[PDB]
């Protein structure tokens, strides 16, 4: 009979509508997690304004935390992406996390996808801004697993540096 | 304890998309994040 396949971590997915997070569910397993997606508006159908965030159990999306203060992130930015390529984008993204598909997957804290109109944006977020060796594995394994290109811009942010 | 990291692959949790456990309609979630509501 059919097993659910337990993740390495528990993940919690979080909405924002423009302190204001909202917790929406937490999984384990990678049925849980179709579970959630398979019945979840897309981001190209989100609320225009609005994130979801996907970060480790005991992590928010927000960058004064203890847990992320002296973090960064990986900043990949999508002017007027079609519908598909975003929701693709972004589910790779997710799909690359609750995997652990980076060597340095200890140092991920979650990602985050800013619906904003024109532009569009997805971070991934990392624990020690100043860790470089796993800094860099895992920008270029998010290069190489989205199959980025220049005008994604991608770049590495200090949460600090805004 | 020796840890040892588990590790899936895209196409390994795509092929689990339809899968009947991956059809639960989620419990705690805000009607206004359905899809197609
Ligand atoms: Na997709
Ligand atoms: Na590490």
């Amino acid at each position: 009979p059919h097993m659910k396949h337990p993740l390495m971590n528990v993940w919690t997915l979080w909405y924002l509508e423009n302190d204001m997070q909202n917790e929406i569910t937490s999984f384990d397993t990678v049925e849980d997690f179709w579970s959630l997606y398979n019945h979840i508006k897309p981001p190209s159908e989100i609320k225009l304004g609005s994130d979801y965030s996907l970060f480790k159990k005991n992590i928010r999306p927000m960058w004064e935390d203890a847990a992320n203060k002296q973090g960064g992130r990986w900043v990949i930015t999508l002017n007027k992406s079609s519908k598909t390529d975003l929701d693709n984008l972004w589910l790779d993204v997710l799909l690359c996390l609750i995997g652990e598909a980076f060597d340095h997957s200890d140092q991920i804290c979650g990602a985050v996808i800013n619906i904003r109109g024109k532009s569009n944006k997805i971070s991934i977020w990392t624990a020690d801004g100043n860790n470089e060796e796993a800094a860099l594995e895992i920008g270029h394994k998010l290069r190489d697993a989205l199959r980025l290109g220049r005008n994604n811009s991608l770049q590495y942010q200090l949460h600090k540096d805004t | 304890p020796h840890m040892t990291k588990l590790i899936y692959e895209r196409a390994f949790m795509k092929n689990l998309r339809g899968s009947p456990l991956s059809q639960t309609p989620p419990s705690n979630v805000p009607s206004c994040l359905l899809r197609g509501t």
